[PDB]
């Protein structure tokens, strides 16, 4: 049986530098050459870039280059921008008494543009929430990079249940992310407790924004 | 190459 | 040249759904055509392939669960003993001969799923009526307590972009989805509006959200 497998998620690389993913066959590309290369950014279709290991398919930047033959096969992207960030996935076959397919699992691009820290807000549940008996505190942490924890505090205890974190993927200009966290209780243990906190922690830096709840 | 059809043009 | 799927929906485990992939600009007698699906946040994974004399193939772990047919401008997937391990993103392309699979459709979404198809419900985000205002704000739109996937959400009818985020969804534990949707403004503007459409459900809301 055939298997691709791809350089684990996630690779960085600095803009204006080069990257390369490693798809490494179990057993021989049909005519040694057979592999190819796709992009995808998160809720697209995948995009073809290369076919037969080293050619680009229509309008695909030369940045992007193929190399390999046989079972080893490297992706390299030349000039890294931010609209490079991705996944990236090898896809090949061989001839076995008919055609054996199967796609690498995949690599992240994560590319490092310019660090900026985030700036933090965050939302009250409205009445109408409470008044469902399910509440659901949103804190979003904008326009950053690197990476942030965050982390919930209520009355000054850490939680450690009820929270569920969304980010976007970088930004195609400037690399950066965005992040909503909620934090979701029921109504009565919303109404047990007054200082709600998001603590959004970037390395060494943390930004914090509270609200006490009935003064909202 | 049976039944594969045509290559990128 | 361009492929599309359809047929993707909420449905039962054990039960049967089959998509369609619509073609156009190429003869399927000219070009193979594969079925690829992605399970959320999970890599592509390799279902079957259809040869231009519509001789079907399949991926080791199917065992004739699923089933490839086509006609003159149409690929089917009949899929059947549907589990959440079936719960994906399906996408039709044509594969041509040495190799290359171009163009990929959208993708449809399958959901295996016991639940109900449920319309969303949507909140307004406003920061904390008593924090000192400045020269501008955030407000924003929680939508919550859907299913399927997905909702579309637009400020101003599609007339407001400059400072919008909308966030991927999570399935919260519930098992319905959520999202939210913020947008930055001058502090003296106008009220906005996000617009929520829910396509399995019909429903579209409106909510119109201003400093508190
Ligand atoms: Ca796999
Ligand atoms: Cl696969």
């Amino acid at each position: 049986a055939l298997v691709l497998t791809q350089t684990p998620s996630p690779v960085s690389a600095a803009v204006g530098g080069a990257v390369s993913i490693s798809c490494q066959s179990s057993q021989n590309i049909y005519k040694d050459n057979e592999l190819s290369w796709y992009q995808q950014k998160p809720g697209q279709p995948p995009k073809l870039l290369i076919y037969k290991a080293s050619t680009l398919a229509s309008g695909v930047p030369s940045r992007f280059s193929g190399s390999g033959s046989g079972t080893q096969f490297t992706l390299t992207i030349s000039g890294v921008q931010c609209d490079d960030a991705a996944t990236y996935y090898c896809q090949g076959s061989r001839y076995n008494n008919g055609w054996d397919s199967g796609f690498g699992g995949g690599t992240e691009v994560v590319v490092k543009g310019d660090p900026v820290a985030p700036t933090v807000l965050i939302f009250p549940p409205s009445a109408d929430l409470v008044a469902t008996g399910t509440v659901t505190i949103v804190c979003v942490a904008n326009k950053y990079f690197p990476d942030v924890t965050v982390t919930w505090e209520v009355d000054g205890t850490t939680q450690t249940t009820g929270i569920e974190n969304s980010k976007t993927p970088q930004n195609s200009a400037d690399c950066t992310y965005n992040l909503s966290s909620t934090l979701t209780l029921t109504s009565t243990q919303y109404n047990s407790h007054k200082e709600y906190t998001c603590k959004v922690t970037q390395g060494t830096t943390s930004v914090v924004q509270s609200f006490n709840r009935g003064d909202c | 190459k049976f039944g594969k059809g045509g290559t990128y043009p | 040249q361009t492929v599309k799927e359809s047929g993707g929906r909420l449905v039962t485990p054990g039960g049967t759904l089959t998509l369609t992939c619509t073609v156009s600009g190429f003869s399927l007698s000219r070009y193979a055509m594969s079925w690829v699906r992605q399970a959320p946040g999970e890599g592509l994974e390799y279902i079957g392939w259809i040869n231009t004399y519509g001789s079907a193939y399949y991926a080791s772990w199917v065992n004739g669960r699923f089933t490839i047919s086509k006609t003159s401008t149409t690929m089917d997937l009949k899929m059947t003993s549907l589990t959440a391990a079936d719960t994906a993103t399906y996408f039709c392309v044509r594969w041509f001969a040495d190799g290359g699979m171009d163009p990929w459709g959208p993708g449809t979404l399958v959901t295996v799923s016991s639940g109900q198809p449920k319309a969303p419900s949507v909140f307004p985000l406003a920061p904390c009526c008593g924090d000192t205002p400045s020269s501008t704000v955030t407000l924003g739109c929680l939508v919550k307590g859907y299913l399927p996937e997905p909702v579309t959400v637009t400020w101003n009818s599609g007339t407001l972009t400059n400072g919008v985020r909308t966030f991927p969804s999570v399935r919260q534990s519930s098992g319905l989805y959520s999202l939210s949707s913020v947008v930055s403004v001058t502090s003296s503007s106008q009220p906005v509006t996000c617009n929520v459409a829910h396509p399995a459900t019909n429903t579209k809301v409106d909510k119109t959200v201003a400093p508190s």
